[PDB]
Protein backbone atom coordinates (compact mmCIF):
# COMPACT_ATOMS: atom_id res chain seq x y z
CA UNK A 1 0.00 0.00 0.00
CA UNK A 2 1.56 3.52 -0.96
CA UNK A 3 0.57 6.84 -1.81
CA UNK A 4 1.14 10.55 -1.52
CA UNK A 5 4.59 11.86 -2.57
CA UNK A 6 6.00 8.44 -1.90
CA UNK A 7 4.22 6.78 -4.94
CA UNK A 8 4.40 9.19 -7.70
CA UNK A 9 8.87 8.77 -6.82
CA UNK A 10 8.67 5.33 -6.75
CA UNK A 11 6.94 5.05 -10.01
CA UNK A 12 8.69 7.60 -11.11
CA UNK A 13 12.13 5.91 -10.02
CA UNK A 14 11.59 2.03 -9.99
CA UNK A 15 7.99 1.07 -10.60
CA UNK A 16 6.47 0.41 -13.93
CA UNK A 17 2.95 -0.26 -15.03
CA UNK A 18 2.55 -3.64 -16.38
CA UNK A 19 -0.96 -4.84 -16.14
CA UNK A 20 -4.07 -2.76 -17.10
CA UNK A 21 -7.52 -4.55 -15.79
CA UNK A 22 -7.86 -6.85 -12.60
CA UNK A 23 -10.60 -9.15 -11.50
CA UNK A 24 -11.59 -9.99 -7.81
CA UNK A 25 -13.46 -13.67 -7.14
CA UNK A 26 -16.12 -13.58 -4.87
CA UNK A 27 -16.62 -16.42 -2.24
CA UNK A 28 -19.00 -16.44 0.73
CA UNK A 29 -19.35 -18.84 3.44
CA UNK A 30 -21.91 -19.26 6.07
CA UNK A 31 -21.26 -21.64 8.87
CA UNK A 32 -24.19 -24.57 9.91
CA UNK A 33 -26.59 -23.77 12.60
CA UNK A 34 -28.36 -26.31 12.72
CA UNK A 35 -27.93 -29.17 15.71
CA UNK A 36 -27.15 -28.94 19.35
CA UNK A 37 -26.81 -25.26 20.10
CA UNK A 38 -29.88 -24.10 21.16
CA UNK A 39 -30.75 -26.66 23.44
CA UNK A 40 -27.03 -26.25 25.18
CA UNK A 41 -27.37 -22.39 25.35
CA UNK A 42 -31.17 -22.86 26.99
CA UNK A 43 -29.91 -25.35 29.26
CA UNK A 44 -26.05 -23.60 30.18
CA UNK A 45 -25.98 -19.80 28.02
CA UNK A 46 -22.62 -20.28 26.49
CA UNK A 47 -22.08 -21.96 23.02
CA UNK A 48 -18.72 -23.36 21.10
CA UNK A 49 -18.48 -23.37 17.88
CA UNK A 50 -17.30 -27.12 17.01
CA UNK A 51 -16.65 -28.59 13.57
CA UNK A 52 -13.20 -27.87 13.40
CA UNK A 53 -11.15 -31.12 13.16
CA UNK A 54 -12.25 -34.68 11.47
CA UNK A 55 -9.40 -36.47 11.55
CA UNK A 56 -17.96 -11.11 -10.97
CA UNK A 57 -16.66 -7.41 -11.36
CA UNK A 58 -14.20 -5.87 -12.69
CA UNK A 59 -11.91 -3.04 -11.37
CA UNK A 60 -9.05 -1.40 -13.08
CA UNK A 61 -5.15 -1.71 -11.05
CA UNK A 62 -1.63 -1.81 -11.54
CA UNK A 63 0.70 -4.10 -10.86
CA UNK A 64 4.92 -4.23 -10.87
CA UNK A 65 7.43 -6.81 -10.90
CA UNK B 1 -24.36 -12.55 29.45
CA UNK B 2 -22.65 -15.35 27.56
CA UNK B 3 -19.28 -16.40 25.87
CA UNK B 4 -18.81 -17.54 22.50
CA UNK B 5 -15.69 -19.40 21.31
CA UNK B 6 -14.17 -19.33 17.73
CA UNK B 7 -12.42 -22.45 18.11
CA UNK B 8 -8.71 -24.45 17.38
CA UNK B 9 -6.84 -24.89 13.99
CA UNK B 10 -3.69 -26.62 14.23
CA UNK B 11 -0.79 -26.18 11.93
CA UNK B 12 0.07 -27.78 8.78
CA UNK B 13 3.62 -26.98 7.22
CA UNK B 14 5.28 -27.92 4.27
CA UNK B 15 8.02 -30.40 3.74
CA UNK B 16 11.32 -30.20 1.32
CA UNK B 17 12.80 -32.98 -1.23
CA UNK B 18 15.55 -33.88 0.86
CA UNK B 19 15.55 -38.18 0.97
CA UNK B 20 16.62 -37.50 -2.93
CA UNK B 21 19.00 -34.75 -2.79
CA UNK B 22 20.49 -34.37 0.47
CA UNK B 23 21.58 -38.24 0.56
CA UNK B 24 22.94 -37.97 -2.99
CA UNK B 25 24.70 -35.29 -3.44
CA UNK B 26 26.42 -34.77 -0.01
CA UNK B 27 26.34 -38.48 1.58
CA UNK B 28 26.31 -41.80 0.18
CA UNK B 29 24.47 -44.64 2.26
CA UNK B 30 26.00 -48.14 2.50
CA UNK B 31 25.01 -50.90 4.86
CA UNK B 32 27.86 -52.94 6.92
CA UNK B 33 26.23 -55.46 9.20
CA UNK C 1 -26.59 -13.73 15.85
CA UNK C 2 -23.90 -10.99 16.76
CA UNK C 3 -23.93 -10.32 20.08
CA UNK C 4 -21.16 -9.56 22.90
CA UNK C 5 -17.97 -11.87 23.65
CA UNK C 6 -16.64 -10.51 26.60
CA UNK C 7 -12.83 -11.64 25.27
CA UNK C 8 -12.02 -15.26 25.47
CA UNK C 9 -8.79 -17.14 25.29
CA UNK C 10 -7.01 -18.87 22.55
CA UNK C 11 -4.89 -21.95 21.70
CA UNK C 12 -1.96 -22.50 19.07
CA UNK C 13 0.09 -25.49 18.15
CA UNK C 14 2.78 -25.01 16.10
CA UNK C 15 5.10 -28.16 15.18
CA UNK C 16 9.07 -26.98 15.60
CA UNK C 17 11.29 -29.45 15.27
CA UNK C 18 13.94 -30.02 17.38
CA UNK C 19 18.07 -30.99 17.01
CA UNK C 20 20.20 -33.83 18.23
CA UNK C 21 23.17 -34.17 19.06
CA UNK C 22 25.55 -35.77 21.52
CA UNK C 23 29.16 -35.41 23.80
CA UNK C 24 30.46 -33.08 26.58
CA UNK C 25 27.35 -30.98 26.03
CA UNK C 26 24.25 -31.95 27.44
CA UNK C 27 21.59 -34.03 25.93
CA UNK C 28 18.51 -32.08 24.51
CA UNK C 29 14.58 -32.88 24.97
CA UNK C 30 12.13 -31.53 23.61
CA UNK C 31 9.61 -28.91 25.44
CA UNK C 32 6.18 -28.05 24.99
CA UNK C 33 5.20 -23.87 26.25
CA UNK C 34 1.79 -23.00 26.11
CA UNK C 35 1.02 -19.03 26.26
CA UNK C 36 -2.67 -17.68 26.89
CA UNK C 37 -4.01 -14.16 25.11
CA UNK C 38 -6.85 -11.95 25.65
CA UNK C 39 -8.53 -10.39 22.68
CA UNK C 40 -9.96 -6.29 22.62
CA UNK C 41 -13.74 -5.47 21.14
CA UNK C 42 -13.75 -2.08 19.72
CA UNK C 43 -16.98 0.38 19.73
CA UNK C 44 -18.87 1.60 17.11
CA UNK C 45 -21.14 4.96 17.91
CA UNK C 46 -23.40 6.84 14.99
CA UNK C 47 -25.65 9.59 15.40
CA UNK C 48 -27.07 12.58 13.79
Amino acid sequence: VTTATLKRQLLQGILQIDDTAADVPVTYGEMVLQGTNLVTALVMGKAVRGMDDVANARVPADLVI
Amino acid sequence: QFDILLGTYCNTLNFVRFLELGLSVACICTKFP
Amino acid sequence: ELAYVRDGVIQFEVQQPMIARDGPHPVDQPVHNYMVKRIHKRSLSAAF
